RNA sequence: UUAGUUGGGCACUCUAAAGUGACUGCCGGUGCAAGCCGGAGGAAGGUGGGGAUGACGUCAAAUCAUCAUGCCCCUUAUGACCUGGGCUACACACGUGCUACAAUGGAUGGUACAAAGGGUCGCGAAGCCGCGAGGUGGAGCCAAUCCCAUAAAACCAUUCUCAGUUCGGAUUGUAGGCUGCAACUCGCCUACAUGAAGCCGGAAUCGCUAGUAAUCGUGGAUCAGCAUGCCACGGUGAAUACGU
């Protein structure tokens, strides 16, 4: 009955995110499933190299970005709170 | 035979495709309104088969006929004195494809 | 109640489980012969069956979905070898000896960034 | 036999494979079937029956390029013909492709063809000025 | 265009000038649209389209249905 | 004029095909994408300082 | 259930965190040795593959306009505000290529499969009136939940004999289709008609060493439309290193 996906470009803006709000639903909620990994988006959005001439030679950068998940529903006044309460630790932005 | 000479050896769909006007699916349609076998040679053309093609095609611009049908429009162009009449008489390409490299075929 | 493993070879992925019965060797519900009417894999998808002296050892029921035309090819018998080998331990000698037990690691490559594809520089003369 | 892998694959340039092996099954059932023998002997005829003296080659003698002697190895003389004999399979006129490739390696089991006088064609020409 | 709309000529040329030549209408204008298109209820007037350098004018005849009010003047 | 060139391509344009997609970064009318809304070149020098 | 459909379940693929793995680690030949050549074991062998990173510096090193700054200048101005400029040619030579004389392929058909972006104007459904292209209308959500989207060329069938031949497709005639205020030069596509050059190519020359060359499609960034260009992705996938 919770549906709060992730999305962040780190392996550190979700992980500790993901470690805080399981402990906080295992420790209030009781039907609550394990850490559900989501899949990732991994960009080439190439460019050229020089100023003004030689465009036959060039380096590319991308933007890559993961996503995490959870689910919880059965659970106590305690698990309640924690759709908006605990929530997206440092470095990204996820909405419950 | 029809309309022209056509070959008396070769499959009637192949066959019949030696006018100017007579192509390759156009005449295919064409001897399918007349009723007749698409696969068979010309050989099995006989006179009746003969009459009916030809009786078909009489509708249909052929031959020297539709020669005229061709340079009246270019005459007419020519004489309009539009942009593609004026390139028509000198040979550079009457639309806008680009002659600074590789028109030839169309100019010598 | 099966012989179960999983297989790959180029792009591909298999999950081949060789239930026991006579040798009705059916691919991801398909003919035996239908799926490959060719003889591609003939003796190949059946060279693993008969890695061992053990052809009628079950009718393998396949499982080969995503990659090619031999890389599912390849699979069936990336996932038959382990099968035999799953079922009897034995089965790992006649994998190893035949050359076919090998994860083969060869992929398609990337795209060289000024080149004209993934090796083939381009041409040009000087003078 | 890498006839298959060398010679209708390797002139079929698109990496193509099948059409290679049903070429070549067809050619040794239609050998199998009029001369009576299997294709695993009188394919082997011609592995050694391609390769001439030496081969065509053009030797610069004093920063000019006068015509010299040269051989090809035995693989790339071997690889050279093999393709001139994709090559005799292929410069007649024949229709079906199968049978033209039947004929001409019939023809070499019965030393003749294009790939089997192929023998002075990297030879002569090297030999008329050896 | 080859478009399911029809046919489609600038107004400036024709609204007021083309459209509107019927008393005393032996003159030519110098008209520097030459994007419209020639209608048939101009056949008869002149208009000076410009190729550049100077607004060449142009002659309106039965033939020339297919092409444009400045299509002769390149 | 180069400084007048956002005058020309960003003041009113009075037609709907009268707008096109400059940087915003440097001025460059050339190799401006949208979906980062910058040109070429100029993300080779914002995003090393960052 | 027409069907992953609905329930059911993480079994399998899948996705992402911590591991394991590969190290001349063992055996043999050579070699005092380093090491070279085999073999084992092993998923891969020998810097596994590929990246990314380009020391010291040469072809007068560029930018005071990204920012800061020393010196030198303007202070009714060198400060602040108000507002308008150049296009595909063709007698020719030259570089990359695409199609071509492709059964490695053609009127049509049965129908296996990638990556990535972004997403609140953002794709845009279906149904829809059409061979092919547009207008009606809109399903889905702040997201592996909703769109672009449909991977097909393959493999497997019909007609054609390597074409001036049922090959090739420019060149033109006619009639259409869209997007775009508007397709005159100067967008692309389709249908009927037309049907050329073009038969494995001189001197010479380019790239390449295994999922590589060759070979067929799909996709993205620029963008209303306009790629045969660039940058990615897989299917089928070889010959050869005597040698300096
Ligand atoms: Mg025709
Ligand atoms: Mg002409
Ligand atoms: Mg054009
Ligand atoms: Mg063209
Ligand atoms: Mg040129
Ligand atoms: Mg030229
Ligand atoms: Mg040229
Ligand atoms: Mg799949
Ligand atoms: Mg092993
Ligand atoms: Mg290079
Ligand atoms: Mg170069
Ligand atoms: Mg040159
Ligand atoms: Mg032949
Ligand atoms: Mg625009
Ligand atoms: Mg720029
Ligand atoms: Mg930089
Ligand atoms: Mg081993
Ligand atoms: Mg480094
Ligand atoms: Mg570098
Ligand atoms: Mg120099
Ligand atoms: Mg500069
Ligand atoms: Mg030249
Ligand atoms: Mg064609
Ligand atoms: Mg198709
Ligand atoms: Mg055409
Ligand atoms: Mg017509
Ligand atoms: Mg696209
Ligand atoms: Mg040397
Ligand atoms: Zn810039």
């Amino acid at each position: 009955k919770i549906r709060i996906r992730l999305k962040a470009y780190d392996h550190r803006i979700l992980d500790q995110s993901a470690e805080k709000i399981v402990e906080t639903a295992k420790r209030s909620g009781a039907s609550v499933s394990g850490p559900i990994p989501l899949p990732t988006e991994k960009s080439i959005y190439t460019v050229l190299r020089a100023v003004h001439k030689y465009k036959d030679s060039r380096e590319q950068f991308e933007m890559r970005t993961h996503k995490r998940l959870i689910d919880i529903v059965n659970p106590t006044p305690q698990t309640v709170d924690s759709l908006m309460r605990l929530d997206l630790p440092s470095g990204v932005d996820i909405e419950i | 035979i029809a309309g022209v000479d056509v070959p008396r050896e070769k499959r009637i769909v192949i066959s019949l495709t030696y006018i100017y006007g007579i192509g390759k699916q156009t005449a295919k349609e064409v001897l399918a309104e007349a009723g007749v076998s698409e696969d068979t040679r010309t050989r099995d053309l006989t006179e009746e088969e003969l009459g009916k093609i030809r009786e078909i095609l009489d509708r249909i611009k052929v031959e020297g006929d539709l020669r005229r049908e061709v340079n009246l429009n270019i005459k007419r162009l020519i004489e309009i004195g539009s942009y593609r009449g004026m390139r028509h008489r000198r040979g550079l390409p009457v639309r806008g494809q680009n002659t600074k490299n590789n028109a030839r075929t169309r100019k010598g | 109640v099966q012989y179960y493993g999983t297989g790959r070879r180029k792009s591909s992925v298999a999950r081949v489980r060789l239930v026991p019965g006579d040798g009705k060797i059916v691919i991801n519900n398909r003919d035996w012969e239908d799926y490959i009417p060719f003889a591609a894999l003939r003796e190949v998808i059946k060279q693993p069956l008969v890695a061992t002296e053990t052809l009628g050892n079950y009718d393998v029921l396949v499982n080969v979905h995503g990659g090619g035309y031999t890389g599912q090819a390849g699979a069936i018998r990336h996932g038959v070898a382990r099968a035999l080998l799953q079922v009897a331990p034995e089965y790992r000698p006649a994998l190893k000896s035949a050359g076919l037990l090998t994860r083969d690691p060869r992929m398609k490559e990337r795209k060289k960034y000024g080149l004209k594809g993934a090796r083939r520089a381009p041409q040009f003369s000087k003078r | 036999s890498k006839l298959v892998t060398r010679l209708i694959n390797k002139m079929m340039v698109d990496g193509k494979r099948g059409k290679s092996q049903a070429i070549l099954y067809s050619a040794f059932d239609i050998i199998a079937q009029e001369t009576g023998k299997d294709p695993m002997e009188v394919f082997e005829q011609a592995m050694k029956n391609i390769m001439p003296l030496l081969e065509v080659k053009a030797r610069r003698v004093g920063g000019a390029n006068y015509q010299v002697p040269i051989e090809v190895r035995a693989d790339r003389r071997s690889t050279l013909g093999l393709r001139w004999l994709v090559n005799y399979a292929r410069l007649r006129g024949e229709k079906t492709m199968e049978v033209r490739v039947a004929r001409e390696i019939m023809d070499a089991a019965n030393n003749t063809g294009a790939s089997v006088k192929k023998r002075e064609d990297t030879h002569k020409m090297a030999d008329a000025n050896r | 265009r080859s478009l399911k709309k029809g046919p489609f000529v600038d107004d400036h040329l024709m609204k007021k000038v083309e459209a509107a030549a019927e008393s005393e209408k032996k003159q030519v204008i110098k008209t520097w649209s030459r994007r419209s298109t020639i209608f048939p209820t101009f056949v008869g007037q002149t208009i000076a389209v410009y190729d550049g350098r100077k607004h060449v004018p142009v002659y309106v005849q039965e033939d020339m249905v297919g092409h444009k009010l400045g299509e002769f003047a390149p | 004029a180069k400084k007048s060139m956002i005058a020309k391509q960003k003041r009113t344009p009075k037609y709907a095909v009268q707008a096109y997609t400059r940087c915003e970064r440097c001025g460059r009318p050339h190799s401006v994408i949208r979906k980062f809304k910058l040109c070429r070149i100029c993300f080779r020098e914002l995003a090393y300082k960052g």
